[PDB]
Order: C-alpha cells, then structure tokens, then sequence
C-alpha cells in the first residue's frame, strides 16, 4: 500500500499569444492510488468544459492523466490546475506560467 | 523499418473498495497512443479511431469483447472470494498490462505484467506465471494457484501468442496513415524563473511534433551545452508531443546561445533559434 503524490505540469499547446485561441494542458502523473480529482481553473473559477484522458499508467505502475481545454489567453486571466489526491491534505494549485 | 508505435497492449486497473465493491477500467494502446476505450457498464470496447478494429471482423471483435467482459467480472469476483484467504486489506488496487511487440527482424514478443499496491506482482515469461520478488508469498501462492486452471491458461496463451500478434500487424497496417505520419514541431524561446541574482534561465519549447523521438539541445555555435536539462516529453491530446529544454546561465553568457531541434519531419533542416541581446 504505497501512496505517491502526483506531479503536476501545466502548459499550453502553442506559444502564448493574447487573443489567439490555444489549448491549456494539465498533465498529472506519478501518482498512486488512481482515485484523483483534477480541475482547470480560470481566475479561481473551475472551468466547465474540460476533457480528460482515460486512466493510464507507466511501467512503474504510477498513473497519469491529461486534462485539457481549448482556451484563449488574454493579458490577464490567470489559469491554473487543481488536484485532490489522498496524498494531499489539501488541494494543490499549479498556475499556468507562459514563460516557463 | 518504419516509424511510430511498434506495439499494442491493453491495460487494466481494478479498484477494490470493499468485499462487494470493485470497479475496473481498461483501454487498448499502441505504445502511448490510445486506440480503445472500454465502457464498464456495457462490457463493450470504444473504438477511438476509424481503423481501431485492425483487420479483425465485427464477429471476432464481439468475441474478444465478450471474453474481456466475463474476465473482468470473473476477476473481480475471484479477488473478492480469495481476499481473506490471501490476507488482503481493503482498499487495494490491482493493475495489469498485456500485449505484444514487433522487433526488427520480424519477431514478435508477447508480455503480461500484474501489479498489486503499485508494485510488481507477477509477469509471464515463456508461457509461464513468474511471481515477482515484491509479490512475496502472495505472488507465489497466486501463480502456483492460477496455473491449475486449464481454461484460463489456455485463453491467456491464445490471446498472448496467437491473437495479439495477428491483431498488431493488422492495426499497424490499417492505421499506417496516422501512425507513420510526420508532423513538424514548432519551437519558441522564453525566459524562465531567474535562478538567482545575475543568473537567468533559458527555456526552449518544442511542440506539436510526431512521431515522438526528438532531439533538442542548447548550443553555443556548434558546442552542445552540457547543462541542458530536458523536461519530460508531455502529450498534447492531438497525438503530438511537447518538450522543454532549459539551461541555467549567467546574464552575460546568454548572448551567443541557441536552441537546436532535430526531428524526422524536418528532413535534415534543423530548427535553430538564437537568444537575442
Ligand atoms: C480489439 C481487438 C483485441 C485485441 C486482442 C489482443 C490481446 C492482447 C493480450 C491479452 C491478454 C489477456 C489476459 C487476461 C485474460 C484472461 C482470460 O481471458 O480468461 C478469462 C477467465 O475468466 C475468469 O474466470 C477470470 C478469473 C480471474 C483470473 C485471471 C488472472 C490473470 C492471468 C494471470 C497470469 C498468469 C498466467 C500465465 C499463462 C501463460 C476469460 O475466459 P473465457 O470465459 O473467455 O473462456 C475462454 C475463451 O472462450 C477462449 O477464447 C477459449 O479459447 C478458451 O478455451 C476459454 O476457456
Ligand atoms: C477489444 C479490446 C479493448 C480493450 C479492453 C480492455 C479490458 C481489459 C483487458 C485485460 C487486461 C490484461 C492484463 C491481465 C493481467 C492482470 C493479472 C494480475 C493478477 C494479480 C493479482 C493479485
Ligand atoms: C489476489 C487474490 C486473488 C485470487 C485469484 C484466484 C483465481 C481463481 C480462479 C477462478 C475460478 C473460475
């Protein structure tokens, strides 16, 4: 009965360009057990239409999932990814950094 | 002598919450590309691509579904039955992966691995149940036990050594157009979070490329920078990938540096982006 906290990575499919439509991605991985909850946020408000991949896992058996949604980056509007998992005493928020 | 995925496998994730509450999630894959989904309620597969059935007939696809459907139900059932006997503490998860792959030369090796609590539990070497060291007594007892079932063993053998190979060649061929396509990457530079006063972090982004293999490095002229730190190759839901290559550098040494990207779709024409003053 191991428990592995999820690694969370946020990124846009294309380089950020205010105005042009893009794709926001939240890849969470290396976690175990599989039960998990992910949300893509916009200024703290969980986005509604978000797609995600069916569960999968690596060779080391740790699970991973891709959560994404078509989106348009503006000069403002802070996007992030929120994760709940048995390893986190409280949700974890990883903001989307355009220059990272 | 071809690019793209060279293997197929189905995975299984069975979560047991209590003695009469278990759920199973499964899917079919070509390396990291998902081609089959599995709807648990209706024990039916979900074909994600037009060519997901490979060269198999609708009749044989339905036979395989039925097979996985009863296996999924029976697996859950037997786990719940032997749970106590095997001294199992709820909740617990069991994972499985089985498939086959085409090696250069034409040989196709099959495989099957099972895990309990996120650790190896068993695997199938040369048609036999090989307990894993992290499987403890449990693994030895399960393998020793399972091999006694003529039926399930014969089915695992057929699926693994006859059906899987035949299926693989059929989907690799049927999905050739998508699997062997070449999509050029797009690169861009950015300034990452400063590693400290006077320092700077150079970030090179490469995205939208396919197939997966790719080469990205920070250069100074023709001299590769050793400090180049690759990030994980991340997925884009459209069967393309994303990768970062960073370099921790001093404010003054930035100018002169560049990011070089090589990818099979570039046909020798590498992408070179230079850091500007
Ligand atoms: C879209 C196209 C599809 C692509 C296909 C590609 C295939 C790729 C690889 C798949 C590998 C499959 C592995 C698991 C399948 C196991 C399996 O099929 O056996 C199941 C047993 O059901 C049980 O009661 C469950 C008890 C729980 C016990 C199970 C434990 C798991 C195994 C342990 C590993 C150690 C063993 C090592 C041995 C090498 C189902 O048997 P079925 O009822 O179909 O009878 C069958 C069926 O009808 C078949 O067709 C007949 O031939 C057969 O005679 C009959 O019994
Ligand atoms: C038509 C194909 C679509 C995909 C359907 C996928 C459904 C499940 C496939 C079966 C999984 C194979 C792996 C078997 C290995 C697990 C045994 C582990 C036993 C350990 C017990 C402690
Ligand atoms: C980890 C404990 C699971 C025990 C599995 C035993 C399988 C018995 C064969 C099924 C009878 C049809």
């Amino acid at each position: 009965m191991i428990q592995r906290t999820p690694k969370i990575q946020v990124y846009s499919r294309h380089p950020a360009e205010n105005g042009k439509s893009n794709f926001l991605n939240c890849y969470v991985s290396g976690f175990h057990p599989s039960d998990i909850e992910v949300d893509l946020l916009k200024n703290g408000e969980r986005i509604e239409k978000v797609e995600h991949s069916d569960l999968s896992f690596s060779k080391d058996w740790s699970f991973y999932l891709l959560y994404y949604t078509e989106f348009t980056p503006t000069e403002k509007d802070e996007y992030a990814c929120r994760v709940n998992h048995v390893t986190l005493s409280q949700p974890k928020i990883v903001k989307w950094d355009r220059d990272m | 002598a071809f690019q793209g995925p060279t293997s197929f496998h189905v995975i299984q994730t069975s979560s047991f919450t209590n003695s009469t509450w278990a759920q199973t999630q499964g899917s079919g894959w070509l390396d990291d590309l998902q081609i089959h989904g599995w709807d648990s309620d209706s024990g039916t597969a979900i074909f994600l691509k037009p060519w997901s059935k490979g060269n198999f007939s609708d009749k044989e696809v339905a036979e395989l579904e039925e097979i996985f459907r009863v296996y999924i139900f029976g697996f859950a059932r037997e786990v719940q039955d032997f749970a106590g006997d095997f001294q199992m503490k709820y909740p617990f998860e069991i994972q499985g992966i089985a498939g086959c792959e085409l090696h250069s030369g034409g040989a196709i090796v099959s495989f099957l691995r099972g895990a309990l609590g996120g650790l190896d539990f068993l695997s199938v070497k040369n048609a036999s149940c090989v307990p894993s060291p992290e499987g403890g007594s449990r693994a030895q007892k399960f393998c020793a036990l399972i091999i006694q079932y003529q039926g399930i063993m014969e089915t695992v053998r057929i699926l693994l050594y006859e059906t899987c190979p035949r299926y693989l060649l059929g989907v690799l061929n049927a999905g050739k157009a998508d699997l062997q396509r070449q999509v050029k990457p797009e690169a861009w530079l950015s300034s990452g979070p400063s590693p400290g006063p006077g320092r700077l972090q150079l970030v090179c982004h490469v995205s939208g490329f396919y197939p997966k293999p790719v080469w990205v490095m920070w250069m100074r002229g023709e001299q590769e920078q050793q400090g180049t730190q690759l990030g994980d190759i991340l997925p884009n839901a459209n069967w393309t990938w994303y990768l970062r290559a960073t370099l921790d550098v001093a404010d003054g040494e930035a100018a002169g540096l560049s990011c070089r990207v090589k990818h099979s779709s570039l046909e020798g024409q590498d992408i070179i982006l230079y850091w500007g003053p």
